[PDB]
């Protein structure tokens, strides 16, 4: 997983 | 299907919602009344307006879709870009307003005559308008970056759309590095140096004078003048370091513990980021008694 919320 | 979700606790959601609501109710009134109260006055009003715009624009959408337990975005492709563009514009506006206010106070305290000579009222209005326009111009890049994407593995899930950067990671990384450099580092250095030299000037005032309240007034003035730098650094460093951590870290370093810690640090950093919009009127009242009286009367 890679977070998407900047 | 569930690879796109965030697992922060619902209790955390409610708690951070309460904190956000408290900050919103405090800050909206705090900035609005001072803006109504109204060449340092123009800079103070511009800073209050920028803080109010930040709190009005970033808070609701962020709390709804970003700061919550739910992943799926609902502002449409145009909204994905618009929210971030307004947020960036407001952030730059706040930083530049703080830096300009520090510069104006430096000029007024240290070089009074030429300060009015070069910073007339019309000149001040033009300068603040130019600062706002520059802040808007620096936030343009976020428009074509922060789009929507069907990140779901199937590509057509019920919540595939998410507001995430679309450009290749290198350009996102470089633009956010530029954002950190121009929104934090430069205003940080300007504010720190100017406030420190002004505080030294007030300290030499105190040393030479040595009055019932004059010494007390100067001491509290320097205290607040350095607390401004302290608050700016404390509130703004976590946000920019979170963005840099989002951009810079490699795929192999990511782990579920890191993912969840990042989504907690999001809430922490955004709370600290919003604290800035509410702190300002408190210090405005703490520093000036006449301003406090007019603020209370209004
Ligand atoms: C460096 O000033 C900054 C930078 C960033 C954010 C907030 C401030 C405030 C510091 C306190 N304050 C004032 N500071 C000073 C000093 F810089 C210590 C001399 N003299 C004032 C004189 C009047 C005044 N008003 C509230 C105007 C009311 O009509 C505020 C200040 C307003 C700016």
């Amino acid at each position: 997983r890679r977070p998407y919320i900047l | 299907s569930s690879e796109l979700d965030v697992n922060t606790d619902i209790y955390s959601k409610v708690l951070v919602t309460a904190v956000y609501l408290a900050l919103f109710v405090v800050g909206t009134v705090g900035n609005t009344v001072t803006a109504f109260t109204l060449t340092v006055h123009y800079h103070l009003g511009s800073l209050a307006l920028s803080d109010l715009l930040t709190l009005l624009l970033a808070m609701p959408v962020e709390l709804y879709n970003f700061i919550w337990v739910h992943h799926p975005w609902a502002f449409g492709d145009a909204g994905c870009r618009g929210y971030y563009f307004l947020r960036d514009a407001c952030t730059y506006a706040t930083a530049l307003n703080v830096a300009s206010l520090s510069v104006e106070r430096y000029l007024a305290i240290c070089h009074p005559f030429k300060a009015k000579t070069l910073m007339s009222r019309s000149r001040t209005k033009k300068f603040i308008s130019a600062i706002w326009l520059a802040s808007a111009l620096l936030a343009v890049p976020m428009l074509f970056t922060m789009g929507e994407q069907n990140r779901s593995a199937d590509g057509q899930h019920a919540g595939g759309l998410v507001c995430t950067p679309t450009i290749h990671t290198a350009t996102v990384k470089v633009v956010i590095q530029v954002n950190t450099f121009m929104s934090f580092i430069f205003p940080m250095v300007v504010i720190s140096v100017l406030n420190t030299i002004i505080a030294n000037k007030l300290t030499v005032m105190v040393r030479q004078a040595a009055e019932p309240g004059r010494v007390q007034a100067l001491r509290h003035g320097v205290r607040v003048l350095r607390a401004v730098v302290i608050a700016f650094v404390v509130c703004w460093l976590p946000y920019h370091v979170r963005r840099l951590m989002f951009c810079y870290i490699s795929d192999e370093q990511w782990t579920p513990f890191l993912y969840d810690f990042y989504h907690y640090f999001y809430m922490v950093t955004n709370a600290l980021f919003y604290v800035s919009s509410t702190i300002n009127p408190i210090l405005y009242n703490l520093v000036s008694a006449n301003f406090r009286h007019i603020f209370l009367a209004t």
